[PDB]
């Protein structure tokens, strides 16, 4: 199972 | 960084003339990802050979697993030819028997 | 015995030829399951193991989607990345990611993965303890503090112990036969004449699973290690691997050496002897 998205970049 | 590929040439199971086998070359722990890797059947390069998909450990540096099917004979001879930035040529390695 | 679920992720840009190539695998232990690839016509998260066919519909959509967002994030933290180095646009640059879990023989949470690297240095890395994170440099040190104020680590941990977790345990069974065995490598020896005063002894560890191996010189009972040559473990292409560790022995001498073989598909280790 892959992590969910993310945002919040570098 | 940038680090040089380590290169291994082998058959897939102990070899046998007139016997199936498989022709492996697995680079690693190189970097950057980019590299060209081609096997070559008594000098003269092998066509259709399929690639692992990129991966890498965990030092970060890539490895990657080429291999064509091939049937090995007594006066045929093959190699891994090996392309890399950090390469002032390039790098080949003949393949043997016993190695 | 104790098992993992790794992703792996590699963004590189280029410069002059449209948007940085993006591929990503996934591992449970040493078996490749899954991989995208953003050059690719399907677009899709793709099974790369037999026993990962299985999973439905829903499964393929959401893998998928993840994946790709995970696609665009890189893609955007590439050109971050370029910003706080301030570098030249010319020039291509990598970005990497693992994560991940590791868990017991009762399938229980163990250890959690989640770090960064760029152009093969790392970047930020998500601590054990799953709260805090190690900033390589000033540019990633932006970033932790960004991180830090969003939560972020709260995210990954609660993924990297429910939802990791989970996924490997529903592998595990669904891939019973292939991830939970073990081969046992297949040990010999070879002999090999330099001159006439010297002779190497190399001993072969063949078609093994997983991966994890330990080959050991020894004369008369003491450790050769600056003087064996081992090379790196490295598959076979059928899902085992393979590795050699080779001495060079006074010739009238093979007999002094011995073989020692460790793997977990060896209840004891190994004792081989030319």
């Amino acid at each position: 199972l892959y992590a969910s998205p993310q945002l919040e970049g570098f | 960084i940038q680090r040089t590929p380590k290169i291994q040439v082998y058959s897939r199971h102990p070899a046998e003339n007139g016997k199936s086998n498989f022709l492996n070359c697995y680079v690693s722990g190189f970097h950057p990802s980019d590299i060209e890797v081609d096997l070559l059947k008594n000098g003269e390069r092998i066509e259709k050979v399929e690639h692992s998909d990129l991966s890498f450990s965990k030092d970060w540096s890539f490895y990657l697993l080429y291999y064509t099917e091939f049937t090995p004979t007594e006066k045929d001879e093959y190699a891994c030819r090996v392309n890399h930035v950090t390469l002032s040529q390039p790098k080949i390695v003949k393949w043997d028997r016993d190695m | 015995g104790s098992h993992s679920m790794r992703y792996f992720s590699t963004s590189v840009s280029r410069p002059g030829r449209g948007e940085p190539r993006f591929i990503a695998v996934g591992y449970v232990d040493d078996t490749q399951f899954v991989r995208f690839d953003s050059d690719a016509a399907s677009q899709r998260m793709e099974p790369r193991a037999p026993w990962i066919e299985q999973e439905g519909p829903e499964y393929w959509d959401e893998e998928t989607g993840k994946v790709k967002a995970h696609s665009q994030t890189d893609r955007e933290n590439l050109r971050i990345a370029l910003r706080y180095y301030n570098q030249s646009e010319a020039g291509s640059h990598t970005l990497q990611m693992m994560f991940g879990c590791d868990v017991g023989s009762d399938g229980r949470f163990l250890r959690g993965y989640h770090q960064y690297a760029y152009d093969g240095k790392d970047y930020i890395a998500l601590k054990e303890d799953l709260r805090s994170w190690t900033a390589a440099d000033m540019a990633a040190q932006i970033t932790k503090r960004k991180w830090e104020a969003a939560h972020v680590a709260e995210q990954q941990r609660a993924y990297l112990e429910g939802t990791c977790v989970d996924g490997l345990r529903r592998y595990l069974e669904n891939g019973k036969e292939t991830l939970q065995r073990t081969d046992p490598p297949k040990t010999h020896m070879t002999h090999h004449p330099i001159s006439d005063h010297e002779a190497t002894l190399r001993c072969w560890a063949l078609g093994f699973y997983p991966a994890e191996i330990t080959l050991t010189w020894q004369r008369d009972g003491e450790d050769q290690t600056q003087d064996t040559e081992l090379v790196e473990t490295r598959p076979a292409g059928d899902g085992t691997f393979q590795k050699w560790a080779a001495v060079v022995v006074p010739s009238g001498e093979e007999q002094r050496y011995t073989c020692h073989v460790q793997h977990e598909g060896l209840p004891k280790p190994l004792t081989l002897r030319w």
